C-alpha cells in the first residue's frame, strides 16, 4: 500500500545522493601527482618462514606490540607466533572446525576465533595456571562467522551470516546491539582507528559503514559489483580500501562519500582477496588469488612491486602495527615475513 | 525483559517495608519474606545498589525520626524521651541487621566499610552527642542530676547510667 | 500490515531513513581529500620503514 | 486473586501455598495474571477453593524454586527437559534460556558416550615442545607424539621435527548444528578443499 | 507457635518436625530467629498455624541432616550445589565451608567427564630411565615414552635420548574455586614469556 | 583521630633510626683497606653442563650435602640432579605451573616447590617404597609463594604474595607464625646460617629482617628503591648482599643496621637477579639477568671475574656448601657448574 | 574500633612499637663490621676453592 | 606402578606372552645399540608395563632402618 511512496522517495534519495556525489567528484590529484615522491622499485625478502601450520592459513591479526602474531588454520589450530624468533608462544586446538577469523585483542590477553560453528570462541590467553582456558564461547549467531574484531576486551563486534553483524557483551555472551540492514551475508569487517565506526562488507557488494553505539548506519558505500573480500581502514580514520572478487580494489573516502580512487590492472584479473595499508598509508599491499601478492602505490594507482615466492593463494595479509614488514598468510601452510 | 526494573520495584517495596519496620510495628509484613528478599539480592549482587540505598535509608530514617524527638526532648523530660527513642532506634537497627546478615559478613567487609549497625550508631552520634545544642542540653541535665547527687539526695541513677552507656 | 510481503514497511522505512542522512554528511571534494592523503603519506613516508629501509640492529626481523 | 496473599494453587493436585510476591517476580508469568483478578479466568476447584493448573507438580518444584529465589537446582534424578517443558507453560523466558543452557551442557557431556572425539595435530620443535604440553588448552587430552626425521635444519631443533596429536570429546555445549544453508560458506568450503 | 517442644517447619509446604535445641545450633541461622519470640511474622498455615517458609524441602533434607546429626552426608541423587545454596539461606558458615570442601573433593576425585587433566614432559637419558620411571610420582599416570634421535656418540647414550610424558587426572583450574588472577602474577607471567 | 599523632611518632622514631645509623656510620675500611691484595683474575670453568631441561630454569638450590641440588623448570618439573655424574636422581612432575622456588630440606629428605597455584608442595624425596610422593600440599596462602626455605622438617616459611611470610607447621599443614607487615609482594627470603633471623625482600624495596620466634620485624633495612630480587646472607649471618632491578648490589650489615658496600656498574643496566656468597664470602657472584653472570670482590667491589657462556639470562645462582663450585640456573634451560 | 578511618590506627601503632626496639638494639661502627668481614674472609680464603687453582685431582668436578 | 623391561628383539615374544598376571602392557619403544643399526646386539626394545594398586600411603606402617637408609643413599649416588 504505502510502499509506493517509500520506494519513490528512496528512488529520489539515491538520485539526490548521486547528484551530491557527482557534485563532490573532482579530479584525483594523486594520479595527477605521480611525479611527486616516486616510490620506484620495491624489493623485499622473506626472513621468517614460520611453517608450524600444516593447513591453509585463513586469517591473522598482529599484536598491539607487533610481536605476537595470531594466525588461524581451518584445521582448527591457532598459532600465536613469536615473529622475532620463529617460535610458537601457543598452539591452541579449537573445537570448532574450519575457523576463518582470528581477532587479537588490544591487550594481548584475549583472542577471538570464529569458525563454521556459529560460535565466537573467546580464549583467555593467560590464566593463573598458564593454560589457555576458554573465557566465553559467544553464542547467538544466526549464520557463520567470517570476521570479528575487538573494540574492548569485554565488548566485541563480529561479522556473521544471515545479515548479522551485531555487537556482543563478552561477559553475558549476549549481542547487545544487533545491526541489521544488509541484504546478504556479511564477510568483511574493518574497524576505524577512531573506535567509533565499523564498516561491514556484505554479499550485496556494498560496504555499510556503521556507528558502534546504537543501531544507525553511517553510510552505504558502493563501488563494487562483487562481494567484498576484505576491508582495510586507513590509519587516519577517514577512508578505507576494499577488495572483492573483481580484479578491482576501491578506496572509499568518508569526507567525499564516494570512491576516491580505483586499483585495477589488466595484468591481474584475479580478485584482490586481502587489502592492507602501510604505516604511512602510501602503499597498499594486495593479496591475490594469484599465487603471489603485489603492492600498489595507493596514491599512484600503479603496481609498486610484486611479492612472489608462494605456490598457493595468499588468503590474508598482515602488517605490523608500527609498520616494519608484512606477514603473508598463504594457503601453502606457510607464513612469510617480507622485510 | 529488564531485570533492574524488577529489582528497583521490589527494592521500592523494601524501602517502604524497611521504613515501616524501623518505625516499629508487628502487624507489618512477615520477616521471612524480607529475609528471603535481602539474601537473594546480596547473592545476585543487586545488594550493592541496595547498600547505597540502605545506607541512605538509614540516614533519612534518622532525619525523619531523630530531629522529631529532639524537639520532644527539649520541650520536656529530655532524658526520658531520648531513652525511649534510643530504644526504638536500637531495636530498629537490630532488626534491619537481622533482616540481612549477608551484606555485613562479606560485602560490608569487602567494601572496607564498617557495620551498617555501626554506621547507624555513627549517624546517631552525629545527630545527638556531636550536635552542639543537644550535647549541651544533655550535659546540663547530667550536670543538674550529678550536682543534686553531690548535695546528697537520691537521684534517678538509672537514667544517668543509660546516658553514660549510650556515650560509650 | 504483515501480509504485505511480511511487513515490508519496516525495512523500507529504515532504508529510506538510512538514505536520508547520507546527503547531510559533509561533501568535501575529491581533489582536496586526495591532497590531505598525500600530505599525510609524504609527511609519514620517512617513518614508514617499508619506504625507508632501516638498519639490521633497529628492526626486529634482522636482529 | 485479591485475597489470601499466601495464595493456594492446586498444581497437579498439589496445594502450593505461595506468596504473590514470588509469582510477581516475572510478570511475563502465566501465574502473575493469576495473582490479579481477571474475568476470563474461570479455572477453579470448588472442593478446596483453590484454582486449577492442570500441570504436574513433579516438575513444578524446580520452576517454583527458581521463581521464588531467582535460581533453581534440578535433582540428579529429575529430567531437565520436563522442567523446561513445564517452564514455557508459564512463559518465563530467562528461566527457559538458562535451562536450555543446562540441558545442552548435559547433552554435550553425554555426546561423549557415542564415539565422538575431536582430534587436532600441532607441530613442534624440541625446545618449545613441553611449553605447549604443559600450558595446553584445558579440557583436551594428549594422544600421540611422533618424531619425524628432518634434513631442513637436520634432525633435532627443526620445527617440523615433532608432531603432537591432541584430542577432546565432541560437545554441543551452547548448541550443536548439522548445516548452514548460507551459500558463501559452501563456496568457501569447496574452495578450501582443493 | 513461637516456642514449642517440637516445631513443624512447612519447608516447601512440607512438614519437618524438628526439636528446638537442634535449631539452637547457630545463632545467626534463620532457624534461631524462628526459635526466639519477637513478633515480625504473619506467614503460616491459615488452618493449622504451622509456619509456611517458602524454601525448597528437598535440600532441607541434607541441611537438617547436618543440623540435627552433626556431620553432613548428602543423598547421592541431590546435587551438592543445591545443598550449598539452601545452606546459604539458613546461614550456617560451618556447613557452607564443609560443603565447599566436599565440592572441591568431588571435582578433584571426579572432573574427568570434561576430561580435565594436567600433562608434563620429563626428558631422561636412557640410563636413568628405569629409575625415575619406576620411582615416578604417586597419582600421576605415565602416558608415552618417545625416543629422540641424536648424532652424539653414534647416536646413543646422549644426555637426552628419551622424552617421558606423564599426566595427572587432577587439574589446577577451579574445583569450584582456585587461585585467581592478580596483576603481579601477570607481571611475572609476561616476564617469563619473553 | 589518632592517625596524625602516631604518624608523627613514627616519623620521629624513623628519624632516630636514621640518626643512629649515620652516627655509627664510620668509613668502611674495605675499600680503604685495598693494601690487602685484590682477588685478582679468577675465572671458573664449566666442568658440567646439566642439559636436562627444556623449559626455563627458575630456581636452583644446592642440597645440604652439596652434591644433590634441586632445580625447578618453569613448565612445572623438579629435577634433583647429581652434579658429580650429571645424572638425575629424580624428575618430579609437579601439578604446579610457573614454579619459581625450590628448596632442599635440612635432612635432605624433602623438597619444597612453590608456584602461582598458592600451594607449597612438600614432596618426600624418599618414601618407604622408594618412589617420590608428595608429603604435604601446604594450602592456605593468600597469594602466590615466591620463595621458601625450611626452618625444620615440620617448619617452613613461605615468602608469598600479599605481604605475607607465615611459618607453616608441615605436620598439621596450617600456617602457624604470621609475618605480616610488608607492603609489597614478598619475593625474596634469605635464611641466615643461624636460622633465627630471616631477611625478606619485597617489591617495596625494603629488606625486612624478621625474628623467627617472636615474629616481628627485627630490623628494617632500606636503601633500595627498586623491588628486591634476591638476598644472600654472608656465611656468618652478620651481613647480606641484596640485589634488585638496579644494577647496584648493596652489601648490608646487621651490626651497623645499614648498607656497608656497593657493587654497581654504570656500564651495566641489567638488574641484579641473583646474589650468592662463596665459602669465604669474599667473592660476590653478581647474577645478571641479561644472559650471563659476574662475580665481584665482596670487600673491594672490583671485577673478580665474569662467568658467561649462557645465551639467555641466569635466573638463579647457587654455591656448594664447601663453596667449591657454583651452579647457574639460567634461562637457556641449562644448569652450568663452574669449578 | 572502625570509626577512626576503618582500623588504620593499628598499623601505625604497630609501626611505632616495632620502631621502639629497633631504636633500642645495639649499634656498631661500620669500620668494625667491615674489619670483621675481612678477618673472616682472609681466614677462609685458602679454604674457598674458587680463590685457589684447583688441582686436577681432589674435586668431583675434574673426577 | 610402572616398570621398564629391557628386551632384545629376539626375546620380545617371551615376556609379552609370559606377561605377568594383573599387569598391563602400556608402551613399547625401540632403541639403538652399539652394533649394526641397533638390532641383534643384545637389546632393541624397552617395554614399559604397569600394574595398579589399592591406594594407601607408604611408610604408615614401616619406618626404614638405618642400614636401609645407608643402602638407599649408596644406590642413589
Amino acid at each position: 500500500s504505502e510502499l509506493d511512496q517509500l520506494r519513490q522517495e528512496a528512488e529520489q534519495l539515491k538520485n539526490q545522493i548521486r547528484d551530491a556525489r557527482k557534485a563532490c567528484a573532482d579530479a584525483t590529484l594523486s594520479q595527477i601527482t605521480n611525479n611527486i615522491d616516486p616510490v620506484g622499485r620495491i624489493q623485499m625478502r622473506t626472513r621468517r618462514t614460520l611453517r608450524g601450520h600444516l593447513a591453509k592459513i585463513y586469517a591473522m591479526h598482529w599484536g598491539t606490540d607487533s610481536r605476537l602474531l595470531v594466525s588461524a588454520s581451518q584445521d582448527g589450530k591457532l598459532i600465536i607466533w613469536d615473529s622475532y624468533t620463529t617460535n610458537k608462544v601457543h598452539a591452541i586446538p579449537l573445537r570448532s572446525s574450519w575457523v576463518m577469523t582470528c581477532a587479537y585483542a588490544p591487550s594481548g590477553n584475549y583472542v577471538a576465533c570464529g569458525g563454521l560453528d556459529n560460535i565466537c570462541s573467546i580464549y583467555n590467553l593467560k590464566t593463573r595456571e598458564g593454560n589457555v582456558r576458554v573465557s566465553r564461547e559467544l553464542a547467538g549467531h544466526t549464520g557463520y562467522l567470517s570476521c570479528c574484531r575487538f573494540l574492548d576486551d569485554n565488548q566485541i563486534v563480529t561479522s556473521s551470516g544471515d545479515t548479522t553483524c551485531a555487537l556482543w557483551d563478552i561477559e553475558t555472551g549476549q549481542q547487545t546491539t544487533t545491526f541489521t540492514g544488509h541484504t546478504g551475508d556479511v564477510m568483511s569487517l574493518s574497524l576505524a582507528p577512531d573506535t567509533r565506526l565499523f564498516v561491514s562488507g556484505a554479499c550485496d557488494a556494498s560496504a555499510k559503514l556503521w556507528d558502534v553505539r546504537e543501531g544507525m548506519c553511517r553510510q552505504t558505500f558502493t563501488g563494487h559489483e562483487s562481494d567484498i573480500n576484505a576491508i582495510c581502514f586507513f590509519p587516519n580514520g577517514n577512508a578505507f580500501a576494499t577488495g572483492s572478487d573483481d580484479a578491482t580494489c576501491r578506496l572509499f573516502d568518508l569526507r567525499a562519500d564516494q570512491e576516491l580512487m580505483t586499483y585495477s590492472h589488466d595484468n591481474i584479473i584475479c580478485g584482490i582477496t586481502s587489502v592492507s595499508f602501510s604505516k604511512s598509508g602510501r602503499l597498499l599491499l594486495a593479496g591475490y588469488d594469484d599465487f603471489n601478492c603485489n603492492v600498489w602505490d595507493a596514491l599512484k594507482a600503479d603496481r609498486a612491486g610484486v611479492l612472489a615466492g608462494h605456490d598457493n593463494r595468499v588468503s590474508c595479509l598482515g602488517v605490523t602495527d608500527d609498520g616494519m614488514a608484512v606477514a603473508t598468510g598463504s594457503w601453502d601452510s606457510f607464513l612469510k615475513i617480507w622485510n | 525483559t529488564m531485570d533492574e526494573k524488577y529489582v528497583n520495584s521490589i527494592w521500592d517495596l523494601l524501602k517502604n517495608a524497611i521504613q515501616e519496620i524501623q518505625r516499629k510495628n508487628n502487624s507489618g509484613l512477615s520477616f521471612e519474606e524480607l529475609y528471603r528478599n535481602a539474601y537473594t539480592m546480596v547473592l545476585h549482587k543487586h545488594g550493592e545498589k541496595l547498600y547505597t540505598g540502605l545506607r541512605e535509608v538509614v540516614t533519612e530514617h534518622l532525619i525523619n525520626k531523630v530531629r522529631e524527638d529532639v524537639l520532644n526532648s527539649l520541650n520536656n523530660n529530655f532524658l526520658q524521651t531520648l531513652n525511649q527513642a534510643w530504644n526504638d532506634h536500637q531495636t530498629a537497627m537490630v532488626m534491619i541487621r537481622d533482616i540481612l546478615m549477608y551484606m555485613d559478613r562479606v560485602y560490608v567487609q569487602q567494601n572496607n566499610v564498617e557495620n551498617v549497625y555501626n554506621l547507624g550508631l555513627i549517624i546517631f552520634r552525629d545527630q545527638v552527642v556531636r550536635y552542639g545544642c543537644i550535647r549541651d542540653h544533655l550535659r546540663q541535665t547530667l550536670l543538674d542530676m550529678i550536682a543534686r547527687e553531690r548535695k546528697g539526695e537520691v537521684v534517678d541513677r538509672g537514667a544517668i547510667r543509660n546516658a553514660c552507656q549510650m556515650l560509650m | 500490515m504483515a501480509s504485505n510481503n511480511t511487513a515490508s514497511i519496516a525495512q523500507a522505512r529504515k532504508l529510506v531513513e538510512q538514505l536520508k542522512m547520507e546527503a547531510n554528511i559533509d561533501r568535501i571534494k575529491v581533489s582536496k581529500a586526495a591532497a590531505d592523503l598525500m600530505a599525510y603519506c609524504e609527511a609519514h613516508a620517512k617513518e614508514d620503514p617499508l619506504l625507508t629501509p632501516v638498519p639490521a640492529s633497529e628492526n626486529p626481523f634482522r636482529e | 486473586g485479591s485475597v489470601s496473599k499466601w495464595v493456594r494453587l492446586n498444581v497437579g493436585g498439589t496445594y502450593f501455598l505461595t506468596t504473590r510476591q514470588t509469582l510477581c517476580r516475572d510478570p511475563k508469568s502465566f501465574l502473575y495474571r493469576l495473582c490479579q483478578a481477571d474475568p476470563d479466568l474461570d479455572s477453579d476447584k470448588d472442593e478446596t477453593g483453590a484454582y486449577l493448573i492442570d500441570r504436574d507438580p513433579t516438575y513444578f518444584g524446580p520452576v517454583l524454586n527458581y521463581l521464588r529465589h531467582g535460581k533453581l537446582v534440578i535433582n540428579k534424578d529429575l529430567a531437565e527437559e520436563g522442567v523446561l517443558e513445564e517452564a514455557e507453560f508459564y512463559n518465563i523466558t530467562s528461566l527457559i534460556k538458562l535451562v536450555k543452557d543446562k540441558i545442552r551442557e548435559r547433552d554435550s557431556k553425554t555426546s561423549q558416550v557415542p564415539v565422538k572425539h575431536v582430534y587436532r595435530v600441532l607441530q613442534c620443535q624440541e625446545e618449545e615442545l613441553t611449553q605447549m604440553v604443559s600450558t595446553m588448552s584445558d579440557g583436551w587430552k594428549f594422544e600421540q607424539l611422533v618424531s619425524i626425521g628432518s634434513s631442513y635444519n637436520y634432525g633435532n631443533e627443526d620445527q617440523a621435527e615433532f608432531l603432537c596429536v591432541v584430542s577432546k570429546e565432541l560437545h554441543n555445549t551452547p548448541y550443536g548444528t548439522a548445516s548452514e544453508p548460507s551459500e558463501k560458506a559452501k563456496i568457501l568450503q569447496e574452495r578450501g578443499s582443493r
